[PDB]
């Protein structure tokens, strides 16, 4: 089956930017490729048929281009409204494959997260279990790295790691891992230390609580 | 005002049944194709089938050809998909879409969409929170925060101080462990209410309705 | 029932109705002027085929890229005055020259019954640029939006167009046939000049007509040859583009009714089995295969219709097959009884064929690949006439069947492909 392909998941990109999003098949399509744009919790929309067409009613600043088996959206003059995530669809043959589509962001200049551990609390502990919290907020990029050194021991299992989404006044971010241990795991060690490497600097921002305080 | 209108919300126990119905206004169901899309949590579109409503012909995507069944009622207007011995592996949004030729350019008019949910819990949150400040030297910001864990299958909107709160409130989206849940949410603003007069979190599972208030006292 | 009478949908197969009598009044009036010519049927019949053929296949892509990027009612009315007009003015030259017959005026290169035959052809391949215009703009464009979004009204109104066109070809070369045989053959072309002078109002005023009653036409959405690779690259990167070549193969065919009764249709006698039945037997399987057609698209759908009118088609023609080896007067029996039966999957499979191309091409290019498949379709015709001639010897005919069988039964691979790409691999 034609596997349409989106190399890029992510694009940063400024307002006033021209920025061209690609979706490349795996067979000879032709000119059967659509473009839809879905924000988050909705759903999608066209803006352009059959690679070059322009739906009725969109914005004249989308342009579509390509044949054969390359293919390229094209955003001309981005505005705040374009903020979304873009994929193709091709008609050529069944079954109809989507591309995995290419989520949009608006591009700051950088920073490192302010990294907040915070050691497990007194009702948890009598809940059979210990779950120990570090907060980095308004980060940078989006990607970034946890240390679950516990006796400066790594600890790979049990972590958990959620970030937001670009506020809309920062275009910053932020994450949060937990490590959960149990109430017989938290006891019979001794150090807790999370540490964040972040592009922002080489030497990372680490934090670490003692059992002991 | 052409408008595909869809059942929501489901919650099925797996190895079940369910159908999610796509009900059409302002054409006819008849002159076109119906195909049904799924869209896995942080994942791609996928497209399950057709179903052409006048002769009643079902084209299904080899994987879905399983446990998909698509029919439609002309009559009524709508569009069925029955969804058969069900998994943790179902869980996604169903849209209903409207094509008009066998290679129609597009889908012009799309479904409000269905999340569907197969699990098997069901449970109240316990929510445990508390600020730290130790062997700190000069305070940051106190960095206060919560941690709402275990909730049995609900959307909670813990919102900290009852609109008091600054843009300082990051709410972190939840995550699934154990077939419960767990959330959490920092707050870092105004130093000086950190040890001093401060606020509190309040979360609120409606599927429990556990709307409980928890005050962060110093380490 | 004055309600009826009036509908849209009506008055297009009446306008729809006059210009095919018309047009095919003068086919046979032409094909008895070229019988005050060389009386031989393959040399000169075959080179105006070839004419209009070349013409066509040259200029269906510019012809179908003028039919979009001007208007709707426009292009009707300049293509129903322009095949009007070169139809009166052809025929009055084949009157002024029917009359006064082997009289050389002058003996320079520009000498009269040759002039006169470039001059026919000319003026005929106009007429028929012309009246492909009409046929791409009225058919793939004011049936589809007259029809609106209704797969089964028009299946309809494809069905009765082709019924139309099946009585009307017998129909009118009787009717002028009359004309020609009751009074003398000059009134007979002066005739058909003024019913096509007088049609050409009348059908202009159904356009202008059918236009006002239907609101949804007036919204519209090396340049020769740049459209004409802008016109087969489009027509080849569509993903319906192998089932307009499966049916563009169905045209390569010796075994076309019309053709037979030229070559291999002696020894038996007219009125008898041959223009009074054998030509209104084929009228009847036409009609009876446009009956197939929408029915078949209710019970099992648009694309095993085509399936089973494919196999319907292959399957009679092993008749015309087993007919030529007689294995076990009878050949004659069998060839006939082939080209009459298979004629019910071969209007079934153009039906579904022309309303894929109906509901599957994007309304921008509705005229350019609907150009781009009438060249297709005579490019296969023009390599029959190049088959027909170089090939005319009695004993060479045992092979232009079999080589115009394997034309059929590789245009229902290319849609056999086109299938089992659409709706199951491994589902029928
Ligand atoms: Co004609
Ligand atoms: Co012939």
């Amino acid at each position: 089956d034609i596997v349409m392909t989106q190399s890029q998941k992510f694009m940063s990109t400024s307002v006033g930017d021209r920025v061209s999003i690609t979706c490349k098949a795996s067979q000879n399509v032709g000119t059967a490729v659509a473009w839809y744009q879905k924000k988050p919790g909705q759903s999608p929309k066209l803006l352009i048929y059959s690679a070059s067409n322009r739906y009725s009613g969109v914005p004249d600043r989308f342009t579509g281009s390509g044949s054969g088996t390359d293919f390229t959206l094209t955003i001309s003059n981005m505005q705040s409204e374009d903020l979304a995530d873009y994929f193709c669809q091709q008609y050529g043959s069944y079954p109809l494959t989507f591309g995995s589509g290419t989520k949009l962001e608006i591009k700051e200049a950088e920073a490192a997260p302010t990294v907040s551990i915070f050691p497990p609390s007194s009702e948890q502990l009598t809940s059979g279990g210990a779950s120990v919290v570090c907060f980095l907020n308004n980060f940078y990029p989006k990607d970034i790295n946890v240390k679950w050194k516990i006796d400066g021991s790594e600890r790979q299992n049990g972590v958990l790691n959620s970030w937001t989404d670009q506020d809309s006044k920062d275009s910053t971010y932020s994450m949060s891992s937990t490590l959960t241990l149990t109430k017989d795991e938290y006891e019979r060690h001794n150090s807790y230390t999370c540490e964040a490497t972040h592009k922002t600097s080489t030497s990372p921002i680490v934090k670490s609580f003692n059992r002991n305080e | 005002e052409v408008q595909l209108q869809q059942s929501g919300a489901e919650l099925v126990r797996p190895g079940a049944l369910v159908k999610l119905s796509c009900k059409a206004s302002g054409f006819n169901i008849k002159d076109y194709y119906m195909h049904w899309v799924k869209e896995r949590p942080e994942q791609g579109l996928e497209w399950i089938g057709w179903i052409d409503p006048e002769n009643g012909n079902t084209i299904y995507d080899p994987k879905f050809q399983g446990k998909a069944s698509i029919t439609a009622d002309t009559s009524s207007n709508t569009a069925y998909l029955q969804l058969s011995s069900l998994t943790s592996e179902d869980t996604a949004v169903y849209y209903c879409a409207r094509k008009r030729g066998y290679y129609g350019p597009y889908f012009d008019y799309w479904g409000q969409g269905t999340t569907l949910t197969v699990s098997s819990k069901t449970t109240a949150p316990s929510v445990y929170p508390l600020a730290p400040v130790c062997g700190d030297t000069t305070g940051s910001s106190v960095t206060l925060g919560c941690l709402v864990k275990g909730y049995f299958p609900e959307p909670v909107t813990l919102t900290w101080n009852s609109g008091s709160l600054s843009s300082g409130v990051h709410t972190f989206p939840a995550v699934l462990q154990s077939g419960l849940y767990t959330l959490s949410s920092s707050v870092t603003v105004t130093s000086s209410t950190w040890p001093s007069q401060s606020i509190t979190c309040n979360v609120a599972h409606p599927a429990s309705s556990t709307k409980v208030d928890k005050k962060i006292e110093p380490a | 029932l004055a309600n009826y009478l009036t509908s849209a949908k009506f008055l297009l197969y009446l306008g729809h109705s006059l210009s095919t009598w018309g047009d095919r009044m003068w086919h046979f009036a032409v094909s008895v002027f070229l019988v005050e010519l060389y009386g031989n049927s393959l040399l000169l019949t075959a080179v105006y085929g070839l004419v209009v053929a070349g013409s066509v296949l040259v200029l269906g892509a510019i012809i179908g890229d003028w039919v979009d990027k001007n208007a709707r009612l426009k292009v009707a009315q300049t293509s129903l005055v322009i095949q009007n007009v070169s139809v009166i003015l052809c025929g009055i030259i084949l009157m002024m020259v029917f009359l006064h017959k082997d009289e050389l005026l002058t003996m320079y290169h520009g000498w009269v019954l040759t002039s006169c035959y470039i001059l026919i052809i000319t003026i005929a391949n106009i007429a028929n640029l012309a009246s492909t215009a009409t046929a791409i703009t009225i058919q793939r464009d004011w049936i589809v939006v007259v029809a609106g979004e209704d797969r089964s009204k028009l299946a309809n109104m494809n069905a009765t167009v082709r019924r139309i066109d099946q009585l009307t070809n017998i129909l009118a070369p009787m009717a002028v046939g009359q004309i020609m045989t009751y009074g003398s053959p000059v009134i007979g072309c002066g005739f058909i000049s003024g019913w096509n002078l007088v049609s050409m109002c009348v059908e202009y005023f159904l356009l202008w007509k059918v236009y006002q009653k239907t609101p949804a036409l007036a919204v519209k959405a090396a340049e020769p040859f740049r459209t004409f690779r802008d016109g087969w690259v489009s027509y080849y990167n569509q993903p319906i583009f192998l089932a307009g070549m499966g049916l563009a193969f169905l045209y390569m065919t010796v075994l076309g009714f019309d053709c037979i009764t030229t070559g291999y249709a002696y020894t038996q006698g007219l009125s008898g089995s041959v223009l009074s039945i054998l030509m209104g037997a084929s009228a009847i399987t036409g009609i009876m295969g446009t009956v197939a057609f929408t029915w078949l698209r209710r019970k099992c759908g648009l694309v095993r219709t085509g399936l089973i009118s494919g196999w319907a088609q292959i399957s009679c023609l092993i008749l015309c097959v087993i007919s030529v080896f007689m294995p076990g007067i009878i050949s004659v029996s069998l060839l006939f009884a082939g080209v009459i039966a298979a004629r019910i999957g071969l209007w079934s499979f153009d039906l579904t064929v022309t309303q894929l191309l109906q509901e599957n091409v994007i309304e921008s290019e509705r005229g350019i690949i609907n150009g781009v498949q009438n060249s297709m379709n005579y490019l296969l015709d023009l390599l029959h006439f190049i088959m027909v001639i170089l090939a005319p010897n009695p004993e060479a005919f045992g092979l232009l069947v079999l080589i115009s069988v394997s034309f059929v039964v590789m245009g229902h691979i290319m849609y056999f492909r086109f299938a089992q790409k659409t709706l199951g691999n491994q589902l029928f």
